[PDB]
């Protein structure tokens, strides 16, 4: 599971 | 440059098109195109050059991590020897990712930071700012890798006291700001206590000021916690 | 050009560390440059090749299958005049899948079909062929569309011709050919009734043959088989 | 419902 970033 | 003889708006209707076809090469082209005409940009059009960008280096990141990890392999012992070829294809596809974030980080110095002068349009490119250093940080190995990771660690904080000062805490802006410097703090500045911290007082400022939203903003605004509140529980 | 100094092994090498990372633009460049050395393709290779391009290719044309839409309404009645933004950006798109798709039967032509000598190899650049200038076909409007048109039809019966006389109708390529060759008749060549046979023929004929199979070939056979199943469903 | 060329 990739850490989220401000993408949509 | 090549997009010189095209009028604003038919750069910006362009850009819509390219994505609506997924073409974000030719979006984030049109959107440099846009940029240089020198005029501000308005929220919308702030919204497709951050798409636009976004889209391009997020795939050539996705690619260098790809090839980082196959290199990384070759370099374990009992690994056969294959040549130069992983490496010289990972260091092209980073020369290119970096060409790309020194093309944005031009942009924001050439003129848009210092034209920008509400706190939406300025924390937004001060957050574009702090995340394409973060981007040249993920590969930079080299004797400027400190300065590099300062660069966007300065960026971020000064978007994070505008944004403190000037917008309200469920501002989506404010809150992805807070999402990618919590990423920052975690992955690039190894101060995982940071970024949880972080993680934590953003949302929780924001849920206590939701009441105060519309329906439509009380989405907006959630949407992002929900990324946060996804980076608590994989980090906790 | 620019792929003249590397050495085939490494542009192939190259190719297959650009497919990992889905850098198809890369990929294709990589396998373009090893088709220029000279010399003759293996099997993988030309898998390589073929990958590459079609998957390039393929980005282009849902591009223009987006754009065209938006063009399409834009010249119903009651739509609004927005400028010929849509018209440029389409063509736009249109001209450069052209371009790529004249690289490739430029490969086929200079050298690859000529010093192709065995069944596989020949059908399988006959195949190609055909489909870029099925592609070329799927965008033309003007008065070279009907030779465009009989230049596809021409080698895919040729390879259907050579297919038949010297492969078992289980193998990939075969099946593959007579797959893309009923997506001819039935989108580009206005013959649906020639589609649906086709594809129920091979898929009849590939279907008695299985029993000839190992368990591996038999895997290969019946995911082609199911695909000319799928447009026999959506056809009938 | 898009119809099936050869592609993986
Ligand atoms: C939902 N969302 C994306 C996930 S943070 C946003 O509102 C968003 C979009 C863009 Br462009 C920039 C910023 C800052 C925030
Ligand atoms: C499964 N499959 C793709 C769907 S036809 C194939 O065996 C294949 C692959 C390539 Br490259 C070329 C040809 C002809 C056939
Ligand atoms: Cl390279
Ligand atoms: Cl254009
Ligand atoms: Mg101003
Ligand atoms: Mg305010
Ligand atoms: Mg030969
Ligand atoms: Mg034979």
């Amino acid at each position: 599971r990739r850490r989220k970033s401000c993408q949509a | 440059g090549a997009m010189g003889s095209m009028e604003r708006a038919s750069l910006i209707q362009k850009a819509k098109l390219a994505e609506q076809a997924e073409r974000y090469e030719d979006m984030a082209a049109f959107m440099k195109g846009a940029v240089e005409k020198g005029e501000e940009l308005s929220n919308e059009e702030r919204n497709l050059l951050s798409v636009a960008y976004k889209n391009v280096v997020g795939g050539q990141r996705a690619a260098w991590r790809v090839l980082s990890s196959i290199e990384q392999k070759s370099n374990e012992e009992g690994s056969e020897e294959k040549g130069p070829e992983v490496r010289e294809y990972r260091e092209k596809v980073e020369t290119e990712l970096q060409g790309v974030c020194d093309t944005v980080l031009g942009l924001l110095d050439s003129h848009l930071i210092k034209e920008a002068g509400d706190a939406e349009s300025r924390v937004f490119y001060l957050k574009m700012k702090g995340d394409y250093y973060r981007y040249l940080a993920e590969v930079a190995t080299g004797d400027d890798k400190k300065r590099i990771i300062d660069s966007a660690r300065s960026a971020y904080q000064e978007a994070m006291d505008i944004s403190k000062k000037e917008m309200p805490p469920t501002n989506p802006i404010r809150l992805g700001l807070a999402l990618n410097f919590s990423v920052f703090h975690y992955e690039i500045a190894n101060s995982p206590e940071e970024a949880i911290s972080l993680a934590k007082t953003t949302f929780d400022e924001a849920m206590a000021d939701l009441h105060t939203l519309s329906e439509d903003s009380y989405k907006d605004s959630t949407l992002i916690m929900q990324l946060l509140r996804d980076n608590l529980t994989l980090w906790t």
